[PDB]
């Protein structure tokens, strides 16, 4: 059960630091390195730097290293990566890996969900939830007027996944915009009943009922 | 930065440091002087209690600092342990392989020589006598031992000319580089070694005299007396020939190590080199020496052809034996080309180190460094060539107890200051197979009280003779070798500097 | 550093046929027999799969159909045959030496029978309205190609002014595009309309599909 864990959803102002961690399981820490990847949104994949654990020694790409730095505490089986001085160019997602050191096989075989950091002078946000309800039906649910990313739009609790398109947020103006839609059969609605649940970390959760 | 080009060129490359002269000259007289048989007692431990574990200490060294684009132990040594003493503690690492260096290349040389004059039958041709002193006659007329008062060599033309000949034979390899130098030759010379020990171990082996048998010396040098392990002195015995048959302390392991990549495997590939080298020293090499000589001499003697010393074994009494059997001007070509190869691998090794810290820290470029490292040690080889017992200063000071406290020093670094667990985990990574969980303990204790030993004794016993006895021209050369250091500890400093 | 470029940077095929992408290196990745070239597959909002090592070697783990080869400079990832869940993007990675580099990578996107969009227009929220800001969404469902693009139409006359859009990644499933339009205005601006519009432009109908309503 060879499992990688990052914090998430981090945000920070323009100069402020922050740092990342890699909560590692189900193998020998010791045994491996652990090393670090950003990721733009729409980019491909660039890496920072690694460090082995066991002995404590870092690697650093010349592009990253003062912008990085490599930690990692061998007793809790985790690793850490702050980030200093950051820019709005720092914005982006963050993979922490395991590399394997047996030959000839130097790769990464495993990852952690990635942590998405954000550097804005933006402030926090709570959204704004709106049914849509029309004129097979489609339904969709709007959120608007939120910030920072991320939020949770799920439909019945997690139940009725199929027919959903849950859209990328898009940022205008310091403050994010989501949509979701959701077709079901016209018999289904609105005989039965299709709630939309929209979750907001950084603020609060709302959920609301498609009626009419 | 090169890298070795591959797993086997390293090993062979390795395992071609330490295979030496000492696998066919040393060992036999040491195992026939301390128990014969009962000496394998008290040596497999000494390689298992402090031979196997400082050589892959060295080879993780090596590998860490090479990771950082440094292969010599000023550097490496100040990496483990932030201190300005560290750097000079380090600068041994390149002393000890330079002085080494100094006197080893033209002890090199003689075997070529030798070699040449068998080859081209030009050899000297009753009693024990009439048939070693045309041999000693000829040996003393080579490098010029003084048949007067003066302590002056006179070596030969020839024996110069030689010299000159080896010197340009190294410069050739190293000058090419890792891969495509010492790893290309070393695929070559190590396999090439092996045929011909092999070939003179069965020969030998055939050798029969109404005075004894090939395999009468080889019915002795392995029937155990066990009496002689009470002795502690068999025991200081076996732990000095596995410490030098590994060719510890040298910093050459550490140069060399300092070339492989920064996670390729160190543990079975050191465990591999080793093995080969003791496969080259009680297996061919305690099959070639003792039981020729055993031969002719007979059972009898057998005592005195060790306590003969190593080097008028070689030098001396085999050439003359095989002036004696069918065809042995051959086979007597054969002994000292295989010497020759045994010395060419592990001079260029010994030679490394000084090459490797010109690149590194005064980045000078790869011809740059050979050359400049082989005028170094052209122009300090003239005191060991014309000035007697010269040569036995340098190995005293820097081969025989400089290596064994380099040894102790780099393990202390390596495994108290800079961490004992992050040195263990920095040796496992990346090895083929893990290194038993109780050698932390002996890496930790066991070994390094081992050679704090060997060199309470080793001094205790060995200093005051040194300091009082021997004669004043001793001096011209500890006041030389004094030199050298401080010249290192000057390359040292501007290399911090730029 | 070590480039890698990848080719071609998209590529299109079939549910029957082959994928070839192509990893090039400014210099050897090889060392003593074995070749550090690595495989990746990234799916859109997760993060990449290791699908070969060794630029030969199939990771435990994943299906037979991905294959690598190649050695020195010259790699290529084959994809046979081609699924659905194949859709993604797809990375080239050396492990020789120190930094780590990746290929451009490649997105591959799944070739399926075309259809239009199911489109759908949803008129200003109530509680939206009160709120004092009222906008119109338009979704744009399950179509291909991926092309298409939308036009707002208020009273018949065209608007660019406060428009949102955002599209979904390849489907996994049905290999198809989705897309959200969300027209924004002030609730006194929208009450001062007669009717609104979303006009859908797609290579399944030389006509752009029209809803609307009339609040
Ligand atoms: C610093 C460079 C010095 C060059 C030579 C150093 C001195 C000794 S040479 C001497 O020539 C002699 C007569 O022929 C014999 O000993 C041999 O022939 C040859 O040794
Ligand atoms: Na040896
Ligand atoms: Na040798």
């Amino acid at each position: 059960q060879v499992q990688l864990q990052q914090s998430g959803a981090e945000l920070a102002r323009p100069g402020a630091s922050v740092k990342l961690s890699c909560k590692a399981s189900g193998y020998t820490f010791t045994d491996y390195y652990i090393n670090w990847m950003k990721q733009r949104t729409g980019q491909g994949l660039e890496w920072i730097g690694e460090i082995y654990p066991g002995v404590g020694t870092t690697y650093y790409d010349e592009k990253f290293k003062g912008k990085a730095t490599l930690t990692a505490d061998k007793s809790s089986r985790s690793a850490y990566m702050q980030l200093s001085s950051l820019t709005s160019e720092d914005s982006a997602v963050y993979f922490c890996a395991r590399r394997t050191v047996t030959m000839g096989r130097y790769a990464m075989d495993y990852w952690g969900q990635g942590t998405s950091v954000t550097v804005s002078s933006a402030k926090t946000t709570a959204p704004s939830v709106y049914p849509l309800a029309p004129v097979s039906v489609t339904l969709g649910c709007l959120v608007k007027g939120y910030f920072p990313e991320p939020v949770t739009l799920t439909w019945n609790s997690g139940s009725l996944s199929s027919g959903v398109h849950t859209f990328p947020a898009v940022l205008q103006s310091d403050l994010y915009t989501l949509s979701s839609s959701v077709t079901v059969t016209s018999s289904t609605w609105p005989s039965q009943s299709i709630t939309c649940n929209v979750a907001h970390p950084a603020s609060s959760t709302k959920v609301d009922k498609k009626i009419e | 930065r090169e890298h070795w080009a591959t797993r086997l060129g390293l090993i062979l490359a390795m395992a071609g440091n330490a295979v030496g002269l000492g696998n066919f000259l040393r060992f036999p007289v040491q195992a026939a002087e301390n128990g014969g048989g009962a000496f394998m007692i008290p040596y497999i431990i000494a390689f298992l209690l402090v031979g196997i574990p400082l050589m892959w200490i060295e080879w993780a060294m090596g590998r860490y600092g090479g990771a950082q684009g440094h292969g010599t132990t000023p550097a490496i040594f100040y990496l483990l342990w932030r201190n300005r003493f560290a750097k000079i503690l380090g600068v041994f690492g390149l002393w000890i392989p330079l002085v080494v260096a100094i006197y080893f290349v033209y002890i090199e040389s003689w075997t070529l020589g030798f070699a040449i004059k068998f080859l081209v039958g030009l050899v000297p041709e009753t009693d024990p006598d009439s048939i070693l002193r045309p041999f000693k006659e000829f040996l003393y007329s080579y490098i010029g031992v003084p048949k007067g008062d003066e302590p002056i060599l006179k070596p030969s033309l020839f024996a110069y000319i030689v010299f000159l000949i080896t010197m340009f034979i190294n410069v050739s390899i190293l000058i090419r580089g890792i891969s495509k130098g010492i790893e290309r030759f070393a695929k070559i010379a190590m396999p090439t070694l092996f045929i011909l020990a092999v070939f003179l171990v069965i020969r030998v082996f055939l050798l029969e005299t109404p005075n004894g048998t090939a395999a009468d010396g080889l019915n002795f040098l392995w029937t155990p007396d066990f009496e002689k392990l009470k002795d502690p002195g068999v025991w200081i015995a076996a732990v000095g020939q596995i410490f030098f048959t590994l060719s510890l302390g040298f910093g050459a392991i550490i140069t060399y190590a300092s070339y492989v990549r920064k996670d390729q495997d160190i543990v079975l590939s050191g465990l591999t080199a080793a093995t080969l080298n003791e496969a080259a020293e009680v297996i061919l090499g305690g099959s070639i020496s003792i039981p020729a000589a055993v031969a002719f001499f007979g059972v009898a003697n057998a005592v005195a052809i060790a306590k003969a010393g190593a080097f008028n074994l070689g030098f001396i009494t085999l050439p003359a034996i095989f002036s004696q059997t069918a065809g042995g001007t051959f086979l007597g070509f054969l002994w000292f080309f295989l010497l020759f190869f045994a010395g060419l691998t592990s001079s260029i090794a010994i030679m490394q180190p000084m090459i490797a810290f010109l690149e590194d820290e005064l980045k000078l470029s790869r011809k740059h460094a050979v050359l400049w490292t082989a005028a170094i040690v052209f122009f300090s080889a003239h005191l060991v060539m014309f000035l007697n017992k010269s040569l036995d200063e340098m190995d005293f000071w820097a081969g025989t107890i400089g290596v064994v406290f380099f040894g102790l020093t780099e393990l202390i670094i390596f495994f108290w200051i800079f961490g004992a667990d992050k040195a263990w985990e920095e040796i496992n990574r990346g090895g083929i197979i893990k290194v038993p969980r109780i050698y932390y303990y002996v890496m930790r204790y066991i070994t390094p009280a081992f050679l704090a030993v060997l060199l309470v004794v080793w001094a205790r016993e060995y200093i005051p003779k040194i300091m009082e006895e021997t004669h004043w021209t001793v001096w011209i050369t500890r006041f030389y070798i004094i030199g050298l250091f401080l010249f290192l500890t000057f390359l040292v400093f501007l290399a911090e500097r730029r | 550093d070590i480039v890698l470029t990848q080719s071609p940077a998209s590529l299109a095929v079939s549910l029957g046929q082959r994928a070839t992408i192509s990893c090039k290196a400014s210099q050897s990745v090889d060392y003593d027999g074995d070749s550090y070239m690595n495989w990746y597959q990234q799916k859109p909002g997760q993060p990449p799969k290791l699908l070969i090592y060794g630029a030969s070697n199939l990771e435990s783990g994943i299906p037979a159909r991905f294959s690598g080869s190649g050695s020195g400079t010259d790699f290529t990832l084959n994809i046979h045959p081609v699924e659905e869940e194949d859709a993604a993007t797809y990375y080239c990675q050396q492990s020789n030496e120190d930094p780590y580099t990746f290929g451009g990578g490649t997105k591959l996107e799944i070739k399926r029978a075309d259809a239009a969009p199911t489109v759908s227009i949803f008129p200003p929220s109530s509680e939206q309205l009160t709120s004092g800001g009222a906008s119109v969404v338009c979704f744009l469902n399950n179509f291909y190609p991926k092309d298409i693009n939308v036009k707002w139409k208020i009273d018949g006359s065209e608007r660019q002014n406060g428009v949102l859009n955002s599209w979904t990644d390849q489907d996994s499933k049905d290999s198809t595009y989705s897309m959200s339009s969300t027209l924004t205005l002030t609730k006194d601006e929208y009450e001062r309309h007669n009717s609104y519009t979303c006009e859908a432009t797609h290579k399944t109908s030389t006509s752009p599909i029209v809803k609307s309503f009339n609040r």
